[PDB]
RNA sequence: GCGGAGAGGUA
C-alpha cells in the first residue's frame, strides 16, 4: 500500500486539487476509457493514479492537452 | 503475606523469575507473578460487534 | 477467590440463588433437578410431618439472558444443617459467591500485546474451558386472531425447501435439542391471504445455538397440539 | 569437528511424570535444544481424545438425567478429562454402561483390545438411585493440537442426530515441560552440558516416543530449510 | 417541538444522520501493525463490502445474475474471502472514536482481514483518539465513490496526519510501553556484563547483548 | 500426524551480504522456535577464523600511542575485528603487517600467504602519516566456534607472556547481523498459521544463503540420534 | 412493528 503522499503534495502545493486531479484520472482509469502508463502491482486505480502524480506525468494540464487532442 | 509465601516455599517478595516462551531467554529483573482473581463482564465483543 | 473477604458467604445465601436447608435432617436423595431430606426428629413436626423437598432449577433464563443454573452440594448420606447451602447458585460454590475464577497473572508488558488496559491471555484458558458462559435466549411467535381469518402454526410452509423442515415436527416447532443457527426456522407459521406467504419466526442472523426448551399457550385449548 | 546428543537415562517418578535426559550436549545448545524441543512437545504432540458422546436420554447438553447428580454438561467437562490411549485406529466407539448407586468412573468403560484407559480410578459421574441406569457411546479420535466444537461445526457430516454430544477436542498429551541445562562433567572434557526435561502428560504419550517425535518434526522442518531454491 | 431542540431536527437528522456501510466493535492492540492499517474482521469486512463483492464477483464470472452473487456470499465459500481479500486491498476505511473532538478522532486506514470480532487499531494512534484499550469502542465507515477514496487516502489517512492542527507538535509521540521500553534500553549502568569493551559497530553489539 | 510443510523460500539479495528470507505457510507457533533455533545456533555457535592476538613492535599496553599514526591503538583494533579471512587447511596461522609510506594501510597490504585469502581486500586497517610511517605487527588468525570476548581470555591468562601481547576480541562466526520476524499467514482456509522472515548479514565470507544452509545442517546433525520416522 | 417515554449500562 501507498503509505504517504507526501510527493504528490510537493508536485501540486495545494493539497486539494490533488484529490481532484487523481480523481479524474483514477476515473477515467475505471471506466476504461484510458490505460495507465505505470506497471501495475495489483494496485486498486486509487493507488495507480497516486503512483502515476508521484511519478510526475500526469497532472490537471496533462489532462487538459490529452482530452482536447 | 510474606510469612504465608514463606510457608509454601515461595519468594518472599512476590515477584519469580520468569522465562520467555518464544525466545526462552530469561527476564531481566524478576516480574510478579500470582493468582489474581479475574471476571468475564457482560461486555462480549460478538454482541458488541 | 483464592483471596476474597468474607462476605462471600452471606451474599451467596441472602440472594436467592442458592438452594438452603429449611429443617436440618439427612440427605434422603440427590439428583440434578431435585433434593430430598429426611428430618430430623427434633425438627420433625410431629402432626403431619412428612419429608422436605427442594426442587432445583436447571438451565433458565435471567433478565440479562445469562443462565441460571442450580447445581447440588451434597451427596446421598450427609447430614445437613438447618441454614446450609445444599445447591449452588449460578457462580456460587459451596456456599460462596464466586463471581469470576482466579488465574495465574504475570505483570510484564508483553510485546506490546498488553499495550493499554489491554489483557493477554494463554491458549490453556481457553483449552479448560473455563471463560465459556451459557447465555439463553427468548424467542415469541404469536398467532392472533385477524378479520381475514386467524393464522395457523401448521408445518405446511409454502415455498420453503424440505431442507428447512427437516428438523421440524409435524406440528412446525423445532424439536428439543436441535442445533440452529441463524436464519433456521424456529417455527412454521402461514400468514392468511390462503397462503402464499410466511410470517415463521426465523432464529436471529448471526445467533446459532441449541433450542433446549419449547412452550405453548393457547387461549383456544385446542384440543390436538402435538407440542401442547 | 562436533559433538552430538545421545538419549540417556528417563526416569519415570510416576506414572504421568517423566525426567528424560540428554547428556552429551555442546556449549550453547543445551538452551537452543531445550527450548526447541519445549515448544515442539507442547504445541505439536499428537494425542486422542473424546470428541462425541451419545447418551440414551439426553437430547442435549442442558437437559438432565434421574438418578445422576452432575448435569449431562459437567459429564461431558469430565470427559473432556479422560485420559486414553488409541493404539491401531484412528476412530474408536468407546460403550459405558453403569447400573446402580455408585459412582461412574472410567475402569467401567467396556474394555476394548486396542484402547487402554490411563486412569481407571477417573470419575466420570455419580449415580444416586438402585434403579437409575446410565449409558452412553463415546467416540474417540486422534489428532493434534486444540479444536474445538465451533469450528469443526463447518464439517457438521451429517450431525442430524439430536442425541449427538460434541466435545471440545484438547488432543494433546503433554501438560507442562521444563528443562534444565546443567553441567555434564565427562571424564575427559572440561565444559560440557546436559540437558535435563522433566515433562508431566496425562499419561498416554510414552517419553521416549514423546521426545523422538519431536526431534523428528523439527528435524522435518530443518530437512525443509537444507535446500534453498532462490530461483 | 420537531423542528426546534437537540432531539428534534437539525442538530438530529440534517446534521447528524445515520449513514450505511458502518459498523461498530471492541478496539484492540494489534502491535505487529504498520501505522497506515487496521486490522478489520473478517465477517465485518465482507458485510461492509457487500456491494463491491457483488460487483468483483459478476465481473470474474463466478456467479450469472446478482441473486446468485447474494447467495454466495450468504454461504460464504473460499471464492468469496478471495474476492474480499482483492477488492479490500487498497480500499482504505474510517476509524471514529465516540467522541469526536478534534480532526484527528476520525484517521482513515487500510485495512488487514484478522480472524476475530474486534478492530485491532495501531498503537501509536492511539494517543490522537485517546483511545485506551479497556472497552472502547470505535465505528468502521467505508468510503464509497471514488472521490471518497481520494479523499480518505490523500488528506484523512494517519501517517499524513503526524502532527496536532491544534500546535504543531507530534500526534503519534509514544505513550507508555514503547517509552519504557526505549528508556529502560537507553540508560546506563555503572558495571555489568561486558562493562569497557571497544565495538565496531552497532551489529556487534546486538551480537553480544542478544 | 501428517504436518504442514513451508512451500517458498523467497530470498531478496540486496547487498550480497545482506539478505533476506522469506518462509511460508508454517504451522502455529513454530516460526518462533524454528527462527530463535536458527538465530541463537548462526550467533552462538558458527565455525569460522578470527584475529584472536596481536603483537606490535612497539607498543607495550593498549593506551600507549604510536607515533605517526592519527588513529589510536584501539582504532587499530577495531579495523582488526573486522578482517573476515578464511583459512583452508591449517588451525592457526600468523599474518605479518609491514608498511611504510603515506596512506592508508589495507588488508591488501598484508603478506600473501597460501592457504588463506581476506574477502576484503580493501579493508582499512591503519593511517600512516608522512617521513617516518612505520607500522610493523603480526597478527594471529585462529579458528573458532561463536564469539569469544578479549575479556575472558585475560581473566585466563595465567600462563604469564611477555609484554607487547595485546588480546583482541575473537569474531569467529561469520554472521555480523541476524534478525527474524514472524507475521501471520493463512493458507485460504488456516488463519493460525506464520511466516518467516529472516534478516542476515553475514562479514563477506560466506553468503548469507549458505551460512543459513550450514546453521540448519549443524542443528539437523544433532537432532539425529532421536529423528527416526523416514 | 417505523416511533416516543421511563430505567439501567458502556467509553
Ligand atoms: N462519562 C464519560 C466518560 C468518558 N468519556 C470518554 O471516554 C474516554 C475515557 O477516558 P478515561 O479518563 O476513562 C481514560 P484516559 O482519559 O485515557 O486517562 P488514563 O488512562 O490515564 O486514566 C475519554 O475520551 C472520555 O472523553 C466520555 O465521553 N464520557
Ligand atoms: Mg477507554
Amino acid at each position: 500500500a501507498r503509505v504517504t503522499v507526501q510527493d504528490a503534495v510537493e508536485k501540486i502545493g495545494n493539497r486539494f486539487d490533488l484529490v481532484l486531479v487523481a480523481a479524474r484520472r483514477a476515473r477515467q482509469m475505471q471506466v476504461g476509457g484510458k490505460d495507465p502508463l505505470v506497471p501495475e502491482e495489483n494496485d486498486k486505480t486509487t493507488v495507480i493514479a497516486l503512483r502515476e502524480i508521484e511519478e510526475g506525468l500526469i497532472n490537471n494540464q496533462i489532462l487538459d492537452v490529452r482530452e482536447r487532442q | 503475606i510474606k510469612e504465608l509465601l514463606k510457608l509454601g516455599d515461595l519468594p518472599t517478595s512476590g515477584q519469580i523469575r520468569l522465562y520467555d516462551g518464544r525466545t526462552g531467554e530469561q527476564f531481566e529483573r524478576p516480574v510478579t507473578v500470582g493468582y489474581m482473581y479475574m471476571l468475564k463482564l457482560n461486555h462480549l465483543v460478538d454482541d458488541k460487534m | 477467590p483464592l483471596v476474597g473477604t468474607g462476605m462471600e458467604r452471606a451474599v451467596a445465601v441472602d440472594s436467592g440463588v442458592t438452594a438452603v436447608a429449611k429443617r436440618g435432617g439427612v440427605v434422603q436423595y440427590v439428583d440434578a433437578s431435585r433434593i430430598v431430606i429426611k428430618v430430623n426428629e427434633d425438627e420433625m413436626y410431629p402432626g403431619e410431618a412428612g419429608i422436605d423437598i427442594y426442587n432445583l432449577t436447571k438451565y433458565t433464563r435471567s433478565n440479562q439472558n445469562t443462565c441460571i443454573n442450580q447445581m447440588p452440594c451434597v451427596s446421598l448420606g450427609e447430614p445437613v444443617e438447618r441454614g446450609d447451602v445444599l445447591a449452588d447458585g449460578p457462580s456460587t460454590d459451596l456456599g460462596e459467591l464466586a463471581l469470576g475464577q482466579n488465574m495465574r497473572v504475570a505483570f510484564m508488558p508483553w510485546n506490546g500485546y498488553n499495550f493499554e488496559d489491554s489483557i493477554l491471555v494463554s491458549e490453556r484458558v481457553v483449552q479448560e474451558d473455563r471463560f465459556t458462559t451459557i447465555h439463553i435466549q427468548e424467542l415469541a411467535c404469536v398467532s392472533r386472531d385477524t378479520k381475514l381469518g386467524p393464522e395457523e402454526i401448521t408445518a405446511d410452509i409454502p415455498n420453503v425447501g424440505e431442507a428447512a423442515l427437516s428438523k421440524l415436527d409435524e406440528s412446525g416447532i423445532v424439536y428439543i435439542g436441535a442445533e440452529v443457527t441463524g436464519g433456521d426456522i424456529l417455527v412454521g407459521k402461514v400468514t392468511p391471504k390462503s397462503d402464499v406467504k410466511d410470517s415463521s419466526l426465523r432464529v436471529p442472523n448471526g445467533v446459532s445455538g441449541t433450542v433446549i426448551d419449547v412452550q405453548v399457550f393457547t387461549r383456544d385449548g385446542v384440543e390436538k397440539d402435538k407440542r401442547a | 569437528e562436533f559433538l552430538k546428543p545421545r538419549l540417556v537415562d528417563i526416569e519415570q517418578v510416576s506414572s504421568t511424570h517423566a525426567k528424560v535426559t540428554l547428556e552429551p550436549l555442546e556449549r550453547g545448545f543445551g538452551h537452543t535444544l531445550g527450548n526447541a524441543l519445549r515448544r515442539i512437545l507442547l504445541s505439536s504432540m499428537p494425542g486422542c481424545a473424546v470428541t462425541e458422546v451419545e447418551i440414551d436420554g439426553v437430547l442435549h447438553e442442558y437437559s438432565t438425567k434421574e438418578g445422576v447428580q452432575e448435569d449431562i454438561l459437567e459429564i461431558l467437562l469430565n470427559l473432556k478429562g479422560l485420559a486414553v490411549r488409541v493404539q491401531g485406529k484412528d476412530e474408536v466407539i468407546l460403550t459405558l454402561n453403569k447400573s446402580g448407586i455408585g459412582p461412574v468412573t472410567a475402569a467401567d468403560i467396556t474394555h476394548d483390545g486396542d484402547v487402554e484407559i490411563v486412569k481407571p480410578q477417573h470419575v466420570i459421574c455419580h449415580l444416586t438411585d438402585e434403579n437409575a441406569s446410565i449409558s452412553m457411546r463415546i467416540k474417540v479420535q486422534r489428532g493434534r493440537g486444540y479444536v474445538p466444537a465451533s469450528t469443526r461445526i463447518h464439517s457438521e457430516e451429517d450431525e442430524r442426530p439430536i442425541g449427538r454430544l460434541l466435545v471440545d477436542a484438547c488432543y494433546s498429551p503433554v501438560e507442562r515441560i521444563a528443562y534444565n541445562v546443567e553441567a555434564a562433567r565427562v571424564e575427559q572434557r572440561t565444559d560440557l552440558d546436559k540437558l535435563v526435561i522433566e515433562m508431566e502428560t496425562n499419561g498416554t504419550i510414552d517419553p521416549e516416543e514423546a521426545i523422538r517425535r519431536a526431534a523428528t518434526i523439527l528435524a522435518e522442518q530443518l530437512e525443509a530449510f537444507v535446500d534453498l531454491r532462490d530461483v | 417541538d420537531m423542528i426546534k431542540g437537540k432531539q428534534g431536527r437539525f442538530r438530529q437528522n440534517l446534521l447528524g444522520k445515520r449513514v450505511d456501510y458502518s459498523g461498530r466493535s471492541v478496539i484492540t492492540v494489534g502491535p505487529y501493525l504498520r501505522l497506515h492499517q487496521c486490522g478489520l474482521p473478517k465477517k465485518m469486512a465482507l458485510e461492509l463490502f457487500k456491494p463491491f463483492i457483488y460487483g468483483k464477483l459478476e465481473l470474474r464470472g463466478l456467479a450469472t445474475t446478482i441473486k446468485a452473487a447474494k447467495k454466495m456470499v450468504e454461504r460464504e465459500e473460499a471464492v468469496v474471502w478471495d474476492i474480499l481479500d482483492e477488492v479490500i486491498r487498497e480500499h482504505p476505511v474510517l476509524l471514529n472514536r465516540a467522541p469526536t473532538l478534534h480532526r484527528l478522532g476520525i484517521q482513515a486506514f487500510e485495512p488487514v482481514l484478522i480472524e476475530g470480532k474486534a478492530i485491532q487499531l495501531h498503537p501509536l494512534v492511539c494517543a490522537a483518539y485517546n483511545a485506551d484499550f479497556d472497552g472502547d469502542q470505535m465505528a468502521v465507515h467505508v468510503p464509497l465513490t471514488l472521490e471518497a477514496q481520494l479523499e480518505a487516502r490523500a488528506l484523512m489517512m494517519s501517517t499524513n496526519n503526524i502532527l496536532s492542527p491544534a500546535n504543531g507538535e507530534p500526534i503519534i509521540v509514544p505513550s507508555q510501553d514503547v517509552v519504557l521500553g526505549l528508556y529502560y534500553m537507553t540508560r546506563d549502568c555503572v558495571n555489568a556484563k561486558g562493562e569497557g569493551m571497544v565495538l565496531t559497530g552497532p551489529k556487534e553489539a546486538e551480537r553480544l547483548y542478544r
